[PDB]
């Protein structure tokens, strides 16, 4: 091998931890190399679990989405997890669909340490995730401010 | 610096250069005599990793074999082995990658002349080798022709008289050659805007015109020409006499491949003149292309930014050239080298990258291509459809549909207006229907996708003599109450018996209706439900009619049943068998030529292999265990292992038959699709004869290159029933047509 074409910024995991997680820093450090859940981000209120299925099962076959849904209003916060059978199926979605535009919005994925019950709720104070309040400019995919 | 070394090597061709390599070889002697075999090994890795600047790395060799004429000894001797073991490894793709590098050797003097045509001559001389597949001919003969380029001039006049008869044994073994599978892997048939012809033939014509203008060629760069008062004192090193290593069975050889060209110089009357399709310096170009794309296929970003700046731009336009390459790379029907979403993605930080020109070019090249849909490979429409669609997606849909005008007053089945049907259906699954309705203007709404809301058969205002209704309203009131299995068997103990098939029809209709808000809803019926589907889909047959009623349900939303047969599968409900007598039962026989079907298909027997693979893999785990148990026991006298390895032995042996009936149950699926193949076509030729009309349909040709489609992507599975499919299936007593299919199926690889 060589140590220039090994080289591939987009499997290595970002600077993101979940403080919710029972475990220290290397558990999630271990477990996410190991992983075949990815979390995406920002993605339209108005945006349906079929649209999401298309565009990822272009990378490979899907086993599970979990929408991300509101802790009280019980709606769409515009994020979900997806969940491959085989790590390297997974990796070429990292690899490629990230940053990738969906429905006229571009996406961001993140490894993700695996489905948990309960953790599809977003953690923001109002209900949604917490990027929502800090928010401040208007945007119709998101609910407005 | 040990790890410093590795990197200042590949630094040198990014980003003077030649003051570059001459500051390079000084630093390599000062630590040679220490790091002399780590040396080696880099720079026999980046030979072969790195094709693409190898004519960098070449005059690299020769400035140290100039300083030291010993460095120059072991390195060719040690480039040999590699290639020998490469061989070894049928690792052919940078075989031809290593030959390439010691042909170049030779114009920095490192190589003698008179050794390297030796070498070639054994290359050549496989041809007359008997009892070999003709594959392994070709590669050797490719071998040597495409390393001529970088070693035309120089080798030709010293040894004019040697390579003339090679090249008379290369010219008389090309006329020989096999072509019966050219029909399958050229991508157009048509011959009018640009002929597809088999990579030697295309190469074959390119070096017949390098050499009537006495090898010359304008896109290369040749770095060892600035210095070229060094390498003259340079001694030369004759190679060993190298011999190819025997045939033998385990061996694989590379498939045939064949270069299609979509451009012509006319297409840009202002930019700079591009090569002719039998030109040898735009075969240059697409080879580096490609192993740029191969070297950086991980990282999209890295890869756009590296061909844009290619070496040699101002020459050759860039633009038309790298579209091009792209659409080379996604339309190989083997299998594209890459996963496929990989160039709708890298098209797309090109486009952002290069804003002035390339959004130009793209869209001329799809409005080529759209043109060109009269006889293209279904195979490679489906990767158009995905793309295009795709690509669509990201750029909020915007497209001058106007311009497709022609398509309305067609056929609705030709290629044209099934094209645009597609692409509206798959952009369809990215947006909303009104979404559709909205952009596309109101002449195509013809060409609209319908609406996707499930269908009822037990409506409520439909009709209430429809048998079963009154169970049938029972079925809903129980869902809404969550009622457990036992309870559901009981309101189905009232169906009347014309197994039951009306129990499956009123069952199903009522179950997928109330979870249609959603695949996470429908998923969820399934698994609740999982037990009462076993039960009842307990005979095949009763199997095969869960899936007809269940198209009836969404027969408007393809995608809808696009994933609900497959959660099915994984679920036990129905076996793949049951899957492929569904796709070709008379209920889809209307849209037998969707587009969604297929994908269908494809999916099902993509599981059955995962998961026999998944089987083969824990059993080889297993057996290493008793492997590694061994080599302890060996080491370690323990005689309480004997039950250890007691337990795994009975262990294996049922991992083993659960192979064998692994096997067979995917070897019965091949099985089944292919034997159900012949049967439609078969009926389709013998009414067309019987009534005179044309073979050559919309219908017809769709589907015979689905055919050939299943082939192309299971060929290494279908090597391993050579024998059944020859004995039972394709016999000589089937038609010409569909044998046909075969015939080149089986002569593509041997
Ligand atoms: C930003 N982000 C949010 N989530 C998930 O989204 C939900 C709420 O996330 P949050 O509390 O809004 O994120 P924050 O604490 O970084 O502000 C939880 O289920 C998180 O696991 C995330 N999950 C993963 N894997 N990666 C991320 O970068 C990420």
């Amino acid at each position: 091998l060589l140590k220039a074409l090994r080289s591939d910024s987009y499997v290595e995991l970002s600077q993101y931890r979940d403080q919710h997680f029972r475990g220290d820093n290397e558990e999630q450090e271990k477990l996410l190399k190991k992983s075949c859940t990815l979390y995406v981000g920002n993605l339209s209120f108005y945006t349906t679990e079929e649209q999401i299925y298309e565009l990822f099962s272009k990378s490979g076959d899907i086993k599970k989405i979990i929408m991300g849904l509101d802790k009280m209003k019980k709606t769409a916060c515009g994020f979900c997890f997806v969940e491959y059978y085989s790590r390297a199926d997974a990796e070429n979605a990292m690899r490629y669909i990230n940053g990738t535009r969906l429905d006229d919005r571009i996406i961001r994925t993140d490894w993700d340490a695996g489905f948990k019950e309960g953790r599809q709720y977003g953690r923001g104070r109002s209900g949604g995730q917490v990027r929502d309040e800090y928010r401040q400019d208007y945007d119709a995919g998101r609910g407005g401010y | 610096t040990e790890d410093h070394l590795e990197s200042l090597i590949c630094k040198v061709g990014e980003k003077s250069l030649e003051s570059n390599l001459e500051g390079l070889a000084g630093v390599l002697e000062a630590d040679l005599p220490n790091y002399k075999s780590k040396i080696l090994r880099l720079l026999c890795t980046v030979a072969r990793l790195l094709p693409e600047k190898l004519t960098i790395y070449t005059t690299l060799v020769g400035l140290l074999n100039a300083r030291n004429y010993n460095f120059g000894g072991e390195f060719v001797e040690a480039m040999i082995r590699q290639l020998k073991e490469s061989l070894k490894a049928n690792n052919y793709n940078e075989a031809v990658y290593l030959v390439r590098f010691l042909s170049d050797l030779v114009n920095c003097h490192v190589i003698a002349a008179p050794s390297m045509v030796a070498m070639f001559e054994n290359f050549v001389s496989v041809t007359q080798e008997e009892d070999v597949p003709q594959v392994r001919r070709d590669w050797y003969v490719y071998a040597f022709l495409s390393s001529l380029p970088w070693v035309g001039k120089e080798l030709y006049e010293k040894k004019d008289a040697e390579m003339d008869r090679i090249f008379a044994n290369t010219e008389s073994y090309l006329k020989r050659r096999q072509k019966t599978h050219v029909p399958m892997l050229q991508v157009w048939t048509a011959d009018k805007p640009h002929p597809q012809e088999e990579y030697l033939d295309c190469l074959w014509a390119q070096i017949q015109k390098l050499k009537k203008d006495r090898w010359q060629e304008r896109h290369i760069l040749r770095p060892y020409l600035a210095f070229d008062s060094i390498l003259c004192e340079a001694l030369q090193h004759n190679l060993p006499p190298f011999t190819p290593p025997p045939h033998t069975e385990d061996s694989v050889y590379p498939m045939p491949r064949v270069i299609f060209r979509m451009f012509d110089y006319t297409d840009d009357p202002e930019g700079p003149v591009m090569p002719g399709s039998h030109s040898v310096e735009r075969f240059v170009i697409e080879e580096n292309l490609h192993c740029i794309i191969k070297s950086h296929w991980k990282e999209r970003k890295t890869c756009a930014a590296q061909l844009v700046s290619y070496p040699g731009k101002n020459k050759i336009p860039l633009n038309y050239h790298i579209v091009e390459v792209i659409f080379a790379e996604l339309f190989q029907l083997p299998a594209p080298p890459h996963i496929d979403v990989m160039y709708t993605t890298l098209l797309i930080e090109l486009c952002k990258l290069q804003p002035g020109s390339l959004p130009q070019v793209l869209a001329q090249a799809t409005e080529m291509l759209y043109m060109r849909l009269d006889t293209m490979n279904t195979t490679c429409v489906d990767r158009f459809i995905n793309w295009f669609s795709h690509h669509l997606s990201n750029f909020q849909f915007r497209w001058s549909w106007e311009d497709w005008s022609d398509c309305l007053s067609q056929d609705p089945e030709s290629p044209k207006p099934k094209f645009v049907r597609e692409v509206l259906e798959k952009c369809m699954r990215l947006s909303y229907h009104q979404r559709i309705l909205d952009i596309v203007p109101p002449t195509f709404s013809a060409l609209c996708p319908a609406n996707p809301t499930c269908i009822y058969k037990y409506g409520d205002e439909s009709s209430n003599s429809l048998p079963g209704h009154s169970v049938a309203l029972c079925l809903a009131v129980a869902f809404k109450s969550k009622a457990t299995n036992d309870e559901i068997f009981s309101i189905l103990k009232d169906v009347p018996n014309p197994f039951n098939p009306l129990k499956i029809e009123v069952f199903v209709q009522t179950l997928l209706h109330l979870a249609a808000k959603s695949f996470s809803h429908s998923f969820s019926a399934l698994a609740k439900f999982h037990e009462v589907f076993k039960t009842l889909a307990e005979s095949d047959e009763g199997k095969l009619h869960v899936l007809r009623v269940m198209f009836e349900v969404w027969r408007n939303h393809p995608q809808m049943i696009a994933v609900l047969v497959d959660k099915m599968i994984r679920t036990q409900i129905v076996d793949c068998a049951a899957v492929a007598n569904w796709i070709f039962s008379s209920e889809l026989s209307r849209d037998f030529t969707r587009l969604f079907v297929w994908e269908i298909l494809h999916s099902t027997i993509r599981k059955m292999n995962k998961h026999v693979l998944k089987i083969q893999k824990e059993l080889e785990e297993a057996k290493e265990k008793l492997a590694r148990q061994h080599k302890r026991r060996s080491d370690d006298d323990d005689r309480s292992s004997d039950r250890k390895d007691g337990v795994l032995e009975e262990q294996i042996e049922r991992l083993q038959e659960k192979v064998e009936s692994a096997q067979s149950e995917q070897k019965n699926l091949f099985l089944v699709i292919f034997q159900r193949f012949i049967m439609i076509l078969t009926e389709h030729l013998v009414r067309c004869e019987t009534d005179g009309t044309s073979v050559l349909t919309p219908w017809y040709k769709n589907c015979i290159e689905r055919l050939q489609q299943i082939f192309l992507q299971h060929h290494q599975i279908i090597q391993q029933y050579m024998v059944t499919l020859e004995n039972l299936l394709f016999t000589a007593e089937l038609d010409p047509h569909i044998l046909a299919v075969f015939q080149q199926f089986c002569a593509l690889q041997a």
